[PDB]
């Protein structure tokens, strides 16, 4: 930077998609409860189909 | 069946009958005949001994073992493939397939000319004497005792030596225990309800268990994860 000699970084650029200094509650994280419940009910479906 | 079939001799049924002073003229000879009528009329396949014998078929005919009572399956010896049943009316008869068998007496009638076959069958368990051996099940023993008490009292009622209320009680009590004895021998154990569970719950239905000796019948059906 033109005016700050201590301001530098590496090539690594990125971001966390979080809310208010927290750990990111991702799109998969908010859909993973309903995917785990879909796997449990379709298990009951498959044993009902079989018998 | 939940309980195991421990074998006892026929005179153990006579300690129980001769506790009744009207059944004191009973014999082993009468206990032998009334047991075999009772064993037959119940038709419990747990009372019989499973045997397997290989016999050779000469020309669509083979000689059956002497102790045979009911065939479980007949199969071929070299293949293991099982034989179903002869529905042909003109079987070994020429004019001018899937193999089969047919049994009438001590002769089996197959569809194959010159072949050895395994026969899995049921016989009666015998003693050191050539006499029947009965389960020690106090449900079996009680209702065999009530069977003989009902056949002896039926004779005595025809003679006029028994009240009609006495025979009606014996006919009722045999009638209850005969269903309790049927359910005692038929209703599966925990280990037979597991094989019944695996046959019943099948996503890809297994419909050819007769070709084997029903070997893979109670096997569990597995599905891969994908």
């Amino acid at each position: 930077r033109l005016n700050n000699p201590s301001r530098c970084h590496f090539g690594i650029v990125g971001s966390i998609y979080n809310l208010n200094d927290s750990r990111p509650f991702s799109l998969v994280d908010m859909m993973k409860p309903y995917n785990y419940l879909y796997d449990a009910i379709h298990d009951r479906l498959n044993k009902a189909i079989a018998s | 069946m939940v309980n195991n079939i421990n074998w006892v001799k026929l005179p153990v049924i006579l300690d129980r009958l001769l506790r009744h002073p009207l059944l004191t003229d009973l014999n082993l000879e009468t206990a032998i005949q009334y047991t075999l009528d009772f064993i037959s009329a119940m038709g419990l396949p747990n009372v019989y001994v499973d045997k397997i014998e290989t016999i050779d078929i000469k020309e669509y005919r083979g000689e059956l073992p002497c102790d045979l009572i009911s065939i479980n399956q007949v199969r071929l010896h070299k293949n293991g493939i099982a034989l179903r049943a002869m529905t042909d009316n003109f079987n070994a008869y020429p004019t001018h397939g899937e193999p089969s068998f047919k049994t009438q007496g001590r002769v089996i009638f197959t569809s194959i000319k010159h072949e050895k076959v395994d026969i899995s069958y049921k016989a009666i368990m015998l003693d050191d004497e050539g006499l029947p051996l009965i389960p020690d099940n106090p449900i079996f023993l009680k209702t065999l005792e009530l069977y003989i008490k009902k056949e002896w009292f039926t004779i005595l009622f025809d003679m006029g030596k028994i009240s009609p209320a006495v025979l009606n009680n014996t006919q009722q009590e045999y009638a209850f225990k005969a269903g309790q004895c049927n359910n005692e021998f038929v209703i599966p154990s925990v280990s037979e309800m597991e094989a019944i569970t695996n046959m019943w719950n099948q996503l890809i239905p297994r419909v050819t268990e007769f070709r084997r000796g029903f070997k893979n019948l109670g096997d569990k059906e597995y599905i891969r994860v994908h």
